[PDB]
RNA sequence: GUAAGUUUAGAUUAUAGCCAAAAGAGGGCUCUUCUGGAACGGAAAAAACCUUUAAUAGUGAAUAAUUAACAAC
């Protein structure tokens, strides 16, 4: 229990400081969550446009017109309606067609 | 209208306490000085400007070694207030002519002849 | 009562709280045997790939075994050739790490990296404001560049 | 040199394995709960 | 260096943070120890030469 | 590529004489939103193996 | 660790619902919690391109504490935009019309003054008094500490707590009291 | 302590300053004398105050100045 932060969350912490003085060595193994403090899964009732088209239910004359979209997608996600508009035909063809890609 | 300022003389007569503070014997007095530029010429008269250029304090913070000699000493005086002057010590003697590749001055003030970037041991 | 006691209240106490640490003594044992339990899982080879610290240049790289590092100058070494990196400031591994004061001993880690390409920038544009600034007043920078590859992270029991 | 296009580089590293002892994610550095209870949850 | 530690080594820079801290209590006991008390064991410098 | 990995895996802990896994809840945010988050654990004999 | 590209990502920037109890609080001790929270600056891999903000749930903001006299002293000034719409309202006014809106403008200052502002403010979530929908309540992650600790009334303390302190002094035989 | 100076040969441009701080004289201006300044940092925006030896490439580091300050027996 020498280490000054509690171990009980992301790793054990155990500093050393080598018998000469010039090292300082870090013992550091994870914690795994204990059973009690997990929850069954809700097994009685999945992929995410499912949950996507509940939230996005048509009630409204078929189809929403884009404000009354754009107003239900904004409430979903907590955006505003700004975001959701579309751009002009300069931006459109600004964009990069191959942008880079790291790992 | 500003001019050239002439300190009283008492300003340089140190009290018996202030050899404690700084520990330095009024005897034996150190040889030479090691004098570093910590601000700026500009805004400061041109007089200013020049001692300091003739005492090599064109850069700052770059130490530059100088003679604990009266006349010396009248220049530093007039831009005392734009350098740092910290008596340059020798703990292992003066550099020879063997040692005077291997020497290293510290921040403490002095300059060790043998520098070997190992642990003390 | 003793002499100076204090009721508690708000301002009786410091808002901190002062804590005790360890003896002396004690830690020094369970320090050795930190060490000793570590050194024991260098030892073993207990460990996945390693991941070091080190300065090179005037900078300092998180390097891993397979690494690419690009340096912004020249280094004097001929590509294919195999490279010591020797300023490790740390070494560490899933379960352990090994912090320098600064630096580690050559002892324990040993990092090695190939020049894989020395080559030079792209060309950079440097053009400062000034009257009558014009097109033309313009200087283009370009530095030589070395692209090392890290081949090995490798550590010896010798805590 | 190599073939490789002379055009600015965003980054001076490039690594396959950023990490060894697993990448941050906003559950690092956070205790579980007993029951896995949510804050105020009565259960 | 320390935000890569930071975000991919999350267990070493809790180690970092437990030093950082182990340090910082020592300077406050040192402080109030006068220079009597002995020095904290990861208060120590190594010195070179 | 494998498909159901469940099932290998089940299958791998029979072949080393292994209890087969429980599924639970470690972690868990914004369930109730578009976008949740959700850790689960395989608990083998209350004894964590993956999450 | 061992994570598949895509569930890696996820995790990562995932964003928290976090709860703040603001009972007895002050509004901007409040508000430097929640504005750290809303734009992500609780994270190691902030950026301010990355989106990286949480949900903030404040409760009980009804029961904010100012000190002072801030309640009667600080103004907040609104205009319609018409020749005479020009309205100051105290704090304590304010407060009575609309619980919420003090813990609301608090924090709105200070959020960065851009675009992304009123998208954070999206995130951020006031209920007047504890009660809350069971959606929120369904998301919450964590709570918060309360930034000031809650002075204790003379009632709270225990019959314990009052003998441990000394009676100071003594009240003479001959008082009225 | 330091590296400039005098002389010979050739040559234009310039010959309306601005602001800050000192000392005067006319009486806030208006003059004369002496010092400093012309950020890419700071003082909110900020030619003139303060920090700043030139010019560079770097996903390094130590720093400078730094608009804030804590009612009565
Ligand atoms: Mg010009
Ligand atoms: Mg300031």
């Amino acid at each position: 229990t020498y280490s000054s932060l509690p171990d009980d969350y992301n790793c054990q912490v155990d500093l050393a400081l080598t018998a000469d003085g010039r090292t300082i060595v870090c013992y550091h193994p994870s914690v795994d969550i204990p059973y009690e403090h997990t929850k069954p899964i809700p097994q009685p009732d999945e992929t995410h446009e499912q949950i996507l088209k509940a939230k996005l239910e048509v009630r409204k004359s078929k189809q929403l017109e884009q404000g009354p979209m754009i107003e239900q997608l904004s409430k979903v996600f907590y955006t505003t309606k700004h975001r959701w508009y579309p751009h002009g035909q300069y931006h459109n063809r600004r964009k990069k067609l191959n942008p880079p890609r790291d790992r | 209208k500003f001019t050239k300022s002439r300190i009283p003389d008492k300003v340089f007569q140190p009290k018996p306490e202030d050899h404690e503070k700084y520990g330095g014997d009024p005897q034996n007095p150190h040889k030479l000085h090691i004098v570093t530029r910590i601000r700026s010429t500009k805004r400061r008269p041109y007089w200013e400007k020049d001692t300091i250029k003739m005492l090599g304090l064109q850069k700052a913070h770059s130490p530059q070694i100088h003679k604990n000699i009266p006349s010396v000493n009248a220049k530093l005086k007039v831009v005392k207030h734009l350098i740092r002057i910290q008596p340059l010590k020798l703990p292992q003697g003066l550099p020879t002519e063997e040692t005077m590749s291997s020497t290293c001055l510290k921040s403490t003030g002095e300059l060790v002849v043998q520098w070997h970037l190992k642990p003390v041991e | 009562y003793p002499q100076g006691y204090v009721p508690k209240t708000s301002l009786s106490s410091p808002p901190w709280q002062e804590v005790v640490l360890p003896d002396p003594v004690e830690e020094t044992r369970h320090h050795a045997e930190v060490v000793k339990r570590v050194n024991e899982l260098i030892a073993t080879g207990q460990y996945g790939r390693l991941f070091a610290v080190v300065h090179f240049a005037s900078h300092q790289w998180k390097v891993t075994a397979e690494d690419l590092i690009l340096i912004e100058n020249e280094l004097d070494i001929k590509c294919g050739e195999r490279i010591r990196l020797e300023k490790v400031l740390l070494v560490g591994a899933d379960n352990f790490t090994l912090l320098g004061k600064p630096l580690l001993r050559k002892e324990l880690v040993r990092v090695e990296a190939t020049v894989i390409e020395k080559t030079e920038s792209w060309p950079k544009i440097n053009m400062k404001f000034r009257k009558r600034k014009n097109f033309r007043k313009k200087k283009i920078i370009v530095n030589p560049q070395t692209i090392l590859r890290i081949n090995t992270i490798e550590i010896a029991p010798r805590l | 040199q190599s073939g490789l296009d002379v055009i600015r580089i965003r980054k001076p590293f490039h690594t396959d394995n950023p990490s060894i002892q697993g990448q941050w994610h906003p559950f690092t550095n956070k205790r579980t709960a007993l029951h896995g209870l949510r804050p105020r949850e009565l259960r | 260096v320390l935000v890569d530690l930071a975000i991919y080594e999350p267990k070493t820079f809790k180690s970092l943070a437990a030093l950082a801290k182990r340090r910082q209590q020592e300077g406050f006991a040192a402080a109030l120890g006068d220079g009597k008390e002995p020095e904290g064991i990861f208060s120590r410098v190594v010195q070179y030469h | 590529t494998v498909v159901n990995p469940m099932g290998l895996l089940v299958e791998e802990l029979k072949k080393r004489n292994i209890s087969a896994p429980e599924s639970r809840l470690t972690r868990q945010s914004g369930s109730t939103t578009a976008l949740p988050l959700y850790f689960v654990g395989l608990y083998c004999d209350r004894k964590l193996i993956a999450e | 660790s061992s994570f598949s590209r895509a569930p890696q990502q996820w995790a990562t920037f995932a964003r928290m619902w976090y709860l703040l109890d603001g009972k007895m609080q002050p509004p901007g001790k409040l508000a430097v919690i929640a504005s750290n929270k809303l734009q992500g600056l609780n994270k190691p891999v902030y950026h301010q391109l990355s989106d990286c903000g949480d949900h903030v749930v404040i409760i009980n903001t009804r029961h904010i504490a100012f000190s002072g006299n801030k309640w009667e002293q600080k103004v907040y000034s609104s205009h319609t935009g018409y020749p005479g719409g020009f309205r100051q309202v105290t704090a304590a006014q304010l407060h009575r019309k609309d619980p919420v809106a003090i813990v609301k403008l608090a924090i709105y200052g200070m959020l960065p003054k851009n675009l992304h502002r009123r998208t954070m403010m999206q995130r951020l979530h006031l209920f007047p008094d504890e009660d809350i929908p069971e959606d929120i309540l369904k998301n919450l992650v964590e709570e918060l500490p309360q930034p000031r600790r809650v002075p204790k009334r003379l009632d709270e303390y225990t019959q314990e707590e009052i003998e441990a302190f000394p009676r100071v002094w003594t009240p003479p035989d001959d008082f009225r009291m």
